[PDB]
């Protein structure tokens, strides 16, 4: 729920009728299939909460 | 506010309850489907005033 922006370096994901910046993460996000299939796509990481407890 | 028209129809299939994916992985057929079907309205149009 939201829209996929960037300030010119960094991306964020913000609600669409006021500016709010979020880290993307993979609950903010969801999956569906490949990398080729989309017209216009572009590429970042996207930060999973779970891997910083994993390593502790 | 612009909005690239594909991310515009995103949101506007998102709002019928059909999930935004379903859109960026079928635009060329949506985007076919959608220029055909405005042929059928000028051939209707001109075929006919009734
Ligand atoms: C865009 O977002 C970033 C991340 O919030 C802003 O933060 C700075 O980013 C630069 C690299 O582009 C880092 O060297 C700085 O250390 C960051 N500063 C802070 C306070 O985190 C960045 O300023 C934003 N604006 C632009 C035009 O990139
Ligand atoms: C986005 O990331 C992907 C994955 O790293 C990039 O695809 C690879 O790009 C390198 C360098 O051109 C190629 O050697 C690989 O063969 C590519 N892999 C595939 C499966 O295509 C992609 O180029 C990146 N795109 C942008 C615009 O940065
Ligand atoms: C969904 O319906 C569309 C037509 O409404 C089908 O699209 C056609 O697909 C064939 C190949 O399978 C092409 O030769 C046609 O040119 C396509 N039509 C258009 C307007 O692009 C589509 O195959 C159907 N998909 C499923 C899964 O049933
Ligand atoms: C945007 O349009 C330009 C032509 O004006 C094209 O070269 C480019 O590939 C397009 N990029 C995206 C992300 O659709």
């Amino acid at each position: 729920e939201g829209v996929f922006v960037s300030n010119g370096t960094h991306w964020f994901v913000t609600q669409r009728n006021f500016y709010e910046p979020q880290i993307i993460t993979t609950h903010n996000t969801f999956v569906s299939g490949n990398c080729d299939v989309v017209i216009g796509i572009v590429n970042n990481t996207v930060y999973d909460p779970l891997q910083p407890e994993l390593d502790s | 506010l612009q909005i690239p028209f594909a991310m515009q129809m995103a949101y506007r299939f998102n709002g019928i309850g059909v999930t935004q994916n379903v859109l960026y992985e079928n635009q060329k057929l949506i985007a076919n489907q959608f220029n055909s079907a405005i042929g059928k309205i000028q051939d209707s149009l001109s075929s006919t005033a009734s």
